[PDB]
Order: C-alpha cells, then structure tokens, then sequence
C-alpha cells in the first residue's frame, strides 16, 4: 500500500513485494556494490535518500495521512514504508490495524516502538475475537508439502555447492550458534528473518540451540523426516481430531524428534536461509509453512486442536486431504 | 518402478491386493509374491543388477515414509538410539554437554547414512554399547 | 462421438493386430469402420470367399470381440431370408480382453513360481513324473537310485532347472508388449461406455 | 491410362487413406501401368502402414488396405498362442469372476436386465362434449 | 450477452457461435480500460493485503465460488461480472467528451 517503487509496487501480491524490497534494501546488495562498483545487483532510490536525512526530519511536524503522505514522498523521492515504520517513537497518535498488534508475525517489531504506557483504542471491535483466533492458526495442504519437499531438496543441494566453494561461511554461523547467540543477535537491524516467529515472543525458548539442528546438514535431515512424516498423515480415510501433545508423542515415536527442537525450527531456518545468502527464495517459501507448523504445535498445548480432514470440499471426485493447526482460545493473542 | 514390482512386472491395476516390502539390508522394493518365492526356501541374492548382497526373508518390512532416503536415515537412527541413550538429567543439568552429546550422535547417524566411516564408525558404536 | 470410443477402437485394433493374424484385422477393421456389415456385404468388401471368413469370424465371435445379429427379412420381389450381421458389442469385448489379458499375465506368474521348485523326476520309460516327495519313498534299499514302480528302472532327473531366468525374461516382454492394452484398460476403466 | 495414377508410395498411401469406403484395390489393376509394384507393396507391408491380402498358392499382394491401427507385428508367437490357450468363461459369468478378482468389469449379467354404470339419461347431447377428467 | 447462464452446449448458431472467443477478447479489453487506480478510502485490496504474511485457516467453501464435481468453475460468476461490467460500462458511457 506505501511501495512507489516503478517495478516492486507493480506486483500482484504483498508478500512478492516484501520479497523484492527485501532484496533491494537487505543491505547485502549495498555491501555488495560498494564491494565492486561492477556488481548488475539493483538498489532503490527512495530508500536510498532516506540515509542523507535524519529521522527526526523525514517530514513536516503535522498529521500525514496515505493520500497526503504519498504525494509528499513521491515529490521528495523518499519511501513512505520506512518513513512511516521508523517515525513510530516520535508519533504521538499512530493508527494501524488490529493485524498489526495481534498477530506475532508482524507485531513483535512494531511493538517494540510503540510506549507501554500509550492509551490504546480498539475501534469496530466487535470482530476482534476472529482476528485473535486467525493469528495463531496454520493449514497444511497436499501441495505445501510436496513443495516442502522440494524446498528442502534444493536447500540441501544449495548447502553442498556453499560447501564445495567455501564452508568458511557455515562455520563462523556454528560458533556463533554453539556460543548461544540466537536469529536476534546475529542479524542485523537492517535485515529481516526469513520466517517471522510464529509463536508469541514471550513463549519463544530463551536457552541455546538444542544441537541436533546445529549442523547445516543435521537440519537439513530434521526438516526432511518431519516434512515426511506430515504427509504419512494426511492419507487417513476419516478425519481425526488431536491434541497438539498427542501429534509431538505419536511424532517422536515414529520419527524420533522432541518438542525442543521444533520449537527452535522457524529460527533455525532464517539463520541457515541468510547463511547461504540465496539470491531466489521463490522455492524455498513452501518450507516456511512447514516451520511455522513445527514451532506452533511444539509450543502451544492448551487451546489448540490438529484437525486432520481427507474431504476438504465435500464435493470432490478425488478427496484432497487438509490438516488444519486451529486455535480455539481467542484469549491467548 | 512406480506401481509394479520391478522383478515380475506385476501391475497394481491387474492384481489390486499386490504389495511391496522393503529389506533393510539395500532398500529394494519388491513385492511380497516375489518375496515368498525366492526367500522362502532361504537367504539368496537380491534380485537387482548390480546387487549381491545376502538378505534374510524375514528381515523384510513394510515401509513408512515414502522417501527411501528418509527411511534409511529413521532405521539407522533407531539402531543408533538403542545404543545411545541419555537425558538432560543424565548430564546433571549441563545443556552445554547435553547439546554436544546429541551433536556428536548426529554427527554418528550421518556418517552411518553416507558410509564415510562405516569400518570406524561401527567400532565405536560396539564399543559403547558394550561398555 | 466422445474421444472414449476412438480410445476402445484403438483397444481393439491393437488386441485384433497383436494377438490375431492378417485375415482377422480385415475382418474386424470393417466392422469397426463400417458399424454393422453384412455377411455378404463383408465377403464383398475383403474379396474373401465363405470358408476363408469361416474361421475369422468363428474364432472372433469365440472372444466376443464381435457379436452376431439375425433377422428375417422380406424383400419386396423375392423371397423371406434370414440375413446375419455383425457389430462390435464394447463392454462385453472390453470384459474379454481384460479377462484374457490377466489371465495370460498370471499363467505366466504362476509357471515362473513353479519353475522356482525343484526339479522332481520321470522314468525314461515309461514316461511317468515323479515329484521330489513322490521319489523319496521309492528309492533302493541301498539308498542309491530311486526305481521306478511300473518299471523297477533307476530315475532320471527332470529338466527346467536352468530356465529360472528364462520365464522372468518372457514375463519381462510381454509386459513391455502389453502396455498399451493396461493404459487403455485404464481409461476406459475412468469413464463409462453405455452398452451397444 | 492407368486406372490408379499411383507410381510412388507415397501417392499409394494419400490414395488408400483417401478411400471413403474398406473396400480394397485389386492389385491386380492398380499393377498395371505400373512396371513394378509389388517391391513397393511389400516394403510397404514392412514398414506396416498398409494392410496387405496375400494369395495362398504362393505370397502375391492382392487388395490392400490403409493401415489406421499400430505396427502390424508387435508380439511375439509364444503370447499369441498363450492368448489362444485362455478359454473365456461362462457369458453371463465373466462379470462375477472380474468383480471377484479385483478388476472393475464394464459388462454386466444378462440374466440381471430388466424387460419392460348407469343408463345415461343426458342423450341428445352425448357426443358433442368432450371428457375433460382432470382440469 | 444478457447474462443467461450458460447451459451444456445447445443447438446454438454455428456462425455466430465462432464469434463467441472474440467476444470474450473484447470483455477482456473492456475489463482491462474499465481497470484503474480506487480511492484510498473506499479500496478493499488493500484491507485484504494490509496483512501480507497471515495464513489463517482456510475459509468453508460457503466463502467461495461454487465448483463442480471435477472442481471446474460452476458458472455462476462469470454472469455476475457480467453484470458488472455492464453497469460500468453504462456509467462509464456517461462521461462522454461532449
Ligand atoms: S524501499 Fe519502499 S519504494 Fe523501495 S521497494 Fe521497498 S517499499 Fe517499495
Ligand atoms: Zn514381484
Ligand atoms: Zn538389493
Ligand atoms: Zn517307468
């Protein structure tokens, strides 16, 4: 809604922007460039002129709605997204929408800016228990995890031709890991994680990685076996109802994984996806289903409900199986 | 090799009640008509070229998973798990030892699945077990 | 004029060319691009006297690949005649051919499962077989040759033992011949025909 | 004056496959004017694009016919006659033993098909209406 | 035209039936030049994209279009753009030069 780049803001779906502005603006390109003038990879301008002005300064002391912000950045050749995004602390009123207060994925950044004590206002609220009940919620299709599958083939094969050519990369990456530092620390404010953290952020584990997943390849194995075992699952005849303590126990037995190590799966990812610092990420957003699935399930166990389906349309000749991760508590959001 | 044994062709579309079991000596699928009239009698070659390792009729399993890699890593694992067993309170609450013990039994799991050092890794499993 | 009735004129041209001889893809070619022909109009078409259409249309009818329709009729100037005519009837040569076709694929398994057990024996006799369990309890008191009891002659072993990969290879190509019918089985199977 | 302008195979085969009816075309005319047919037909026959009638005293082509099917040959003499050995069952039984092997039949069992007052005073005006019982 | 569903193909006309695929190349030129910037205030692509990453449960099919048995488009929403590209194209017509 804010991107005015000619090309990004062309696109037909919000993530694909966040995907190219990512790219333009991770700051990995700008290293990059300044690395070797030589270097094709693109930048974008109106972020670019955002750095030669302080924060403070970005725009005229006043109220700015999208309309009136837009024409003003479109004169000034600056990016409204980041404009708006970094003036959260100076804003004395700021408006958004109940996604972004709710919903962890995009509401643990923002709600670091925002003050504790802030009077907040929920307006048209009478809808609100759905937004709660929608943002800890999953649905896991045939085709996710074949993609998965997919995804995790080619994440193996991108990690030998890094390792081939150089595994110093991988290296520094594990000591930092072994160390105890997590995605927070290690990546830089400018960069964003791969896969936003799907849980809340105060039931994230604070203690180090459990090991297992410490090694680019013994990921690797923990993400295929998983992924497999999710589509064992979806050729049941009848649907079957669970709890998310029952999946991790019939989980472990079959395939031995734990609940720890799923919980850290979505930050695993992120730090091995900006270790092999992958250009195209186009296949690799079917594996971010499966981590959100993997740290959904391994954290919450009260109020949540495994739901698995053969008949997602009745009407169907051939059954396509769904497995839906359904929150039933709108409280705990 | 997609619905019919690859020794006797027998297609699913023809014969339905058809089924197929897996050894875990080479992971060669091969289904259970083929495998009463060969391993019955008693332990013969596997019937793939290129393939002579010795397998045992009863051995044979149903599989799983169905990636064939996926499941030689599980059974490997299983073997592996039997031997090595520990908790965090086995270590008297030391996670830094805890995590490096698991580490380095991944580190036994892949180098079994990939057979860098099957000779030394083997030894060093017998080893523990019997200690 | 749905694409399933080429996909089972394709089924029967190719069982009539794989598994019939020359005489019998004329025959059955007529009747499938002519729906029903007359007996005498057939003879004329293929230039094929009544003895050589005989055995063509017998051994058809045999498999029901065709089926065969009598009538009187009443010409305006002559006199009454009971006329024959031939037509293809799908879902009973459909059910033929896939009846034949397994049966054939399992005769096959089931002697390449025989030829697996041992041996046995014959007397160069007489000719008789005896199997390994049969033999044992006619050997010699000195535990040397089995005697035959018509004969009181020592056995000879019987042969096939090498043959093990020699089924297996006959299995493999007919397989691999077949195809063609099993992915037209399968279509035909997906849709539904309305009898003719 | 050939009764065939046909001198190429590939003029036969346009030939053959233009033929509306199955009728055949003697080879017997279409030789003439024609110094040599016969290589031509048999190559053809190798090739199997043309179904070829053979006479019985010696192999001589005679009517031909297009080809609209696959290879002429393309199983081997010990199937064909393993294929003659299997004997059909019963007509009304095939279906039973299909369902019981497994296999879908696309036939069924014939034996299942269904086959299938008073003296009227009013007179003068007793024929003129009509009876409209319902409505 | 007049926005009658289309049933299984009937008797119809064989020449006029042949203009049928440049009729629907015209539509889609239509839908195309109809197709332009909404008010902020009033847009609804934004209110669905204001949450890119959310990937909540999938909706009932009571939520979405009616399919068929072979999960082919039933029909029924083809005549409803139908009827709202005509009402677009009458007000459209309206802001003439003149
Ligand atoms: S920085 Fe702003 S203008 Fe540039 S691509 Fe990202 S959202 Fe668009
Ligand atoms: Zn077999
Ligand atoms: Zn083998
Ligand atoms: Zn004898």
């Amino acid at each position: 809604n804010l991107c005015l780049h000619p090309e990004v803001s062309k696109e037909r779906k919000g993530t694909v922007v966040d995907e190219k502005c990512r790219r333009m603006t991770n700051g990995q390109a700008k290293r990059k460039l300044e690395e070797d003038p030589e270097a094709n990879v693109e930048l974008c301008e109106y972020h670019e002129n955002l750095y030669n002005i302080e924060v403070e300064d970005y725009l005229p002391k006043g109220v700015f709605s999208f309309e009136k912000l837009l024409k003003y950045c479109e004169e000034k050749t600056l990016c409204p997204y980041f404009i708006v995004r970094r003036m959260i602390s100076l804003c004395n009123i700021i408006i958004y929408s109940y996604h972004y207060l709710l919903d962890p994925k995009i509401a643990e950044r923002v709600s670091n800016e925002v003050s504790k004590d802030s009077i907040v206002i929920f307006d048209e609220a009478h809808n609100i228990d759905n937004v709660c009940i929608e943002s800890l919620s999953l649905d896991l299709t045939t085709d996710a995890l074949r993609r998965a599958t997919r995804g995790a083939n080619a994440l193996d094969e991108r990690i030998s031709e890094v390792r081939k050519v150089d595994s110093q990369k991988l290296q520094d990456e594990y000591e930092k890991l072994v160390q105890g530092l997590h995605s927070a620390d290690i990546l830089t404010d400018q960069e964003e994680p791969f896969v936003e953290t799907p849980v809340l952020p105060q039931d994230l584990l604070t203690e180090a990685i459990p090991g297992n997943i410490r090694r680019a390849e013994h990921f690797v194995s923990f993400l295929k076996r998983l992924i497999e075992y999710l589509k064992t699952r979806m050729k049941v005849l009848h649907v079957i109802s669970e709890t998310p303590k029952s999946f991790l126990q019939h989980l472990k037995q079959l395939t031995f994984i734990e609940r720890k190590p799923l919980r850290f799966c979505s930050e695993r990812l992120s730090l091995l996806v900006r270790t092999l610092e992958v250009t195209e990420v186009e296949d690799f957003t079917a594996l971010k289903d499966i981590a959100t699935f993997a740290t959904l399930i391994s954290t919450y166990e009260e109020g949540f409900l495994l739901i698995i389906e053969p008949y997602e349309i009745e009407n169907a000749a051939v059954p396509n199986p769904i497995m839906r991760f359904t929150c039933l508590d709108a409280s705990i959001a | 090799n997609k619905d019919m044994c690859p020794i006797c062709k027998t297609d699913r579309y023809l014969s339905p009640d058809v089924k197929f079991l897996v050894n875990p000596e080479c992971y060669h699928r091969i289904c259970e008509s083929c495998v009463d009239r060969i391993f019955s009698l008693g332990p013969a070659q596997c019937p793939y070229k290129g393939c002579d390792k010795i397998l045992r009729k009863n051995k044979f399993k149903t599989q799983i998973f169905d990636d064939v890699e996926v499941e030689k890593e599980v059974d490997i694992r299983k073997r592996v798990f039997n031997v090595f067993n520990k908790t965090i309170d086995d270590f008297n609450g030391d996670l830094v030892e805890y995590n490096k013990y698991l580490e380095e039994v991944e580190d036994i799991i892949y180098k079994l699945d990939h057979g860098i050092d099957v000779a030394k890794t083997e030894e060093k499993l017998r080893t523990y077990e019997e200690l | 004029d749905r694409p399933i009735d080429d996909i089972v004129k394709n089924l029967l041209k190719f069982v009539v060319r794989g598994f019939y001889g020359g005489s019998f893809v004329l025959v059955l070619d007529a009747i499938l691009f002519h729906s029903v022909l007359a007996e005498d109009d057939l003879k004329q078409l293929l230039s094929i006297n009544k003895t050589e259409l005989g055995p063509l249309i017998a051994r058809l009818r045999s498999d029901r690949l065709i089926s065969i329709h009598k009538q009187r009729e009443y010409p305006p100037n002559s006199k009454s005649v009971e006329r024959v005519y031939y037509y293809v009837k799908y879902p009973h040569a459909i059910d033929a051919i896939k009846w034949k076709v397994h049966q054939v694929v399992q005769r096959l398994k089931d002697d390449l499962d025989k030829n697996s057990e041992p041996n046995g024996y014959m007397c160069p006799i007489c000719l008789t077989k005896y199997t390994q369990l049969e033999a044992v309890q006619l050997l010699n008191f000195d535990r040397t040759e089995f005697l035959c009891s018509l004969c009181d002659e020592p056995l000879v072993e019987d042969d096939s033992g090498k043959k093990n990969k020699e089924k297996q290879d006959k299995l493999n190509r007919l397989m691999d011949q077949i195809q063609p019918i099993i992915d037209s089985l399968k279509k035909i199977d997906d849709s539904r025909i309305e009898e003719n | 004056l050939s009764t065939y302008d046909v001198h190429s195979p590939s003029e036969l085969l346009k030939l053959l496959r233009s033929q509306v009816t199955f009728k055949g075309i003697s080879c017997k005319d279409l030789k003439d004017g024609w110094p040599q047919c016969d290589e031509t037909i048999n190559q053809l026959e190798e090739d199997s694009k043309i179904l070829v009638l053979r006479t019985k005293k010696d192999k001589t082509p005679r009517y031909v016919w297009y080809n609209s099917g696959g290879n002429l040959k393309c199983i081997d003499e010990e199937f064909v006659k393993m294929w003659e050995n299997v004997q059909l069952p019963q007509f009304a039984e095939l279906p039973r033993k299909l369902q019981d092997l497994g296999l879908k039949p696309a036939s069924v069992d014939p034996a299942t098909i269904k086959r299938q007052k008073g003296k009227i005073t009013n007179t003068h005006m007793t024929g003129i209406l009509k009876d409209y019982s319902h409505r | 035209l007049r926005g009658e569903k289309i049933m299984q193909n009937d008797r119809g006309d064989v020449i006029i039936d042949r203009y049928l695929t440049l009729d629907q190349e015209f539509d889609r030129k239509d839908d195309d030049m109809l197709l332009h910037p909404v008010k902020k205030i009033i847009d609804l692509d934004g209110n669905i994209q204001d949450d890119p990453v959310v990937r909540g449960n999938r909706p009932d099919f009571t939520m979405q279009p009616g399919v068929d048995i072979n999960g082919n488009s039933d029909g029924t929403v083809d005549i409803l753009k139908g009827m709202n590209r005509l009402s677009e194209k009458m007000i459209m017509a309206l802001k003439n030069e003149y």
